[PDB]
């Protein structure tokens, strides 16, 4: 319904759910980009097996929830980029019309708060040492600053056999 | 094993994965994969490496050499039937 | 709607580097980057995975002509009496001066698509011992297969 | 066959091999101590594992082999106390003749040069906060130094669920 | 897994012999221990089966060419008027300077294949009468037999 529970993890909105920091949405702000899985690089269990096995493979989901009150204007682009060019759990604190091509979900406060992206394994090898890149990008400049939250799920994450495997 | 009949040892044969930094503790190598190998009790171990596409792979002295009243081990290398060989060079 | 097929779109020939040999040497490295009516195409998608057809044109001005291929990972010759040239593992062609050679490389690449990928390089030499030669090669991207819509470049 | 492999490790004798320091039975030694499982409190993974976990449950099976040739004299005898009363993986360096009454098996070099204990989880509690100790005595002394090895398999081991448990 | 095979391994063509003939003759006896690099990959097998594709490059610098193969056992010419080119029963190819000739010489020994022995001989002449050119032969082993391999030579 309204309570997805995946492992240790309990979240309410419309494997483990990580809450990187919540950023503050001023009216002047630019926006915001998070590497993956660079901004989990440091995030518990997962930073552990990140770091301990040589080569990994994983999907995402990461729900973008922004807790505002039903009085707030204004409109965000999260948008996610497979193989971005020119940071950890800080993000990177920041043509544009054609970012619609990327898999993308505009909030906008008018009439939504919530966005859910499910990122599948996206590389030109089966395998790989540990991507992609989540940028949140405020369109509309917001009118009375918000909150914003984004969650990463980790999902279908697998690693390789080597460090386990038996010499006999 | 090529010494004497009557001479017995622990030899702790470890592999380090592609990636990762040699071990420089017997601890190390005995956390890691490896085979405990009693020289006395098997002349011969043969080890299969995982696939690969290089990793290290080293020997510790678990017990001292018990000779009886310097002796050689011999090292071979082949490959699998599984590995290939894709590109020809000049 | 047949011209909106990537083999049409991206498959057709082009200028992609031209140099000029005396009776030394010339190596490319191949990089199709450097043709940026080419390259403004390529990089609208991540991946691409396709195989090649490489159609040298040699012109006179003041002969054979000695086109090398060298698969990825290999050396490339520095003189012009070298022991790469007479190397048997590396491909080559031997032309003559006015007409055209034409020869088709396959995908040759380490990951299943390149990304926008070490394609090798072309040595160009003219086997005469004791003119200046023009050399145009067209490269075509045959059995295209593109899988990441991106962003057009306005920079 | 004489090839036990247990799990990303592997022994030769007649889940995972943890094999301590290798101890010298010189002719004057009175013999060694070992606490279970105080012995594997910085051995790896298992380490890991008790010190993360509150409570716990193990079984053991302990290997004692002493690698020697065919002229040697003496008899070790490995016995393993449940709660003795009055150090790490390095052990306590040190009526006798009542201890056969615990679980023992002698090794004597005349005939044998190994032992094997399958230790059972044993306790006045079903699961506890993390029992047992292992002895090695040389009785008749050695007559020709010769090398002792300790390797332990924790088996059948479970954990506690706090920690791991999702509130809703 | 086509490149261990050893028609894939042994079977490419590399230039065996480069000589110089003026408008007088050269003669070179068929030996592939010559180039170093065939031969290291070559005396890995101790015995060896295999028919031939000689590819004959002529070029000039300051005209027609009789590139005449030699079976094993007839002798070689020793002028450039001698009755051995004129002579019917060793073959000979006609072609002019700036292309190049192509024949097929068939596993010619005494003993099933040959220990790493006799193949024969080119001789390489201009018939033009009252320029400098250079002969690249490009040898091809074909039907490939191997059958001891041996240990490789470091020295």
């Amino acid at each position: 319904v309204q309570q997805i529970t995946l492992g240790n993890s309990t979240i309410t909105t419309q494997c483990r759910f990580y809450t990187l920091d919540s950023k503050t949405w001023t009216t002047g702000s630019k926006g915001w980009c998070w590497k993956l899985p660079d901004a989990l690089k440091d995030m518990g269990v997962f930073g552990q097996n990140m770091f301990f096995h040589s080569l990994g493979r994983s999907g995402y989901t990461v729900h973008v929830q922004c807790n505002a009150t039903k009085f707030h204007s204004g409109c965000l682009l999260v948008v996610v980029i497979p193989e971005h060019q020119l940071p950890g759990e800080r993000g990177i604190d920041l043509l544009l019309g054609n970012l619609l091509i990327f898999p993308h979900q505009f909030i906008n406060l008018r009439t939504n708060n919530t966005a859910t992206i499910v990122i599948p394994y996206i590389n030109s090898v089966p395998i790989d040492s540990m991507n992609v890149s989540l940028m949140v990008i405020p369109i509309a400049p917001l009118t009375v600053s918000l909150p914003i939250t984004v969650t990463i799920a980790p999902m279908c994450t697998e690693f390789s056999g080597i460090r386990s495997k038996s010499i006999v | 094993y090529t010494g004497p009949a009557l001479s017995s040892a622990k030899l702790i044969l470890a592999y380090t994965p592609p990636g990762a930094r040699g071990p420089q503790d017997r601890r190390e190598a005995m956390l890691g994969t490896h085979v405990v190998w009693d020289i006395g009790l098997q002349s011969t171990i043969v080890m299969t490496i995982p696939w690969t596409s290089a990793g290290f792979l080293s020997c510790w002295y678990q017990t001292s050499l018990i000779l009886p009243p310097q002796v050689y081990l011999l090292s071979f290398i082949s490959a699998c039937p599984d590995f290939k060989l894709r590109l020809m060079k000049d | 709607g047949s011209e909106t097929d990537v083999e049409c779109f991206l498959g057709r020939a082009a200028c992609v580097h031209v140099t000029e040999i005396q009776n030394l040497f010339n190596d490319w490295k191949i990089n199709l980057s450097s043709l940026v009516q080419l390259r403004k195409k390529l990089e609208l998608f991540t991946y691409v995975r396709f195989d090649s057809e490489y159609t040298i044109l040699a012109t006179a001005s003041q002969l054979v002509v000695q086109a090398m291929y060298v698969p990825p990972g290999a050396p490339n010759p520095k003189e012009w009496d070298d022991y790469t040239w007479q190397s048997a593992s590396n491909p080559s062609v031997f032309f003559k001066v006015g007409d055209t050679s034409r020869f088709s490389v396959p995908y040759v690449g380490l990951a299943s698509a390149y990304n926008c990928n070490h394609m090798g390089s072309m040595a160009f030499r003219i086997v005469n011992e004791h003119t200046l030669v023009k050399i145009r090669v067209y490269h075509r991207a045959k059995h295209v297969e593109a899988w990441i819509p991106r962003a057009p470049r306005a920079l």
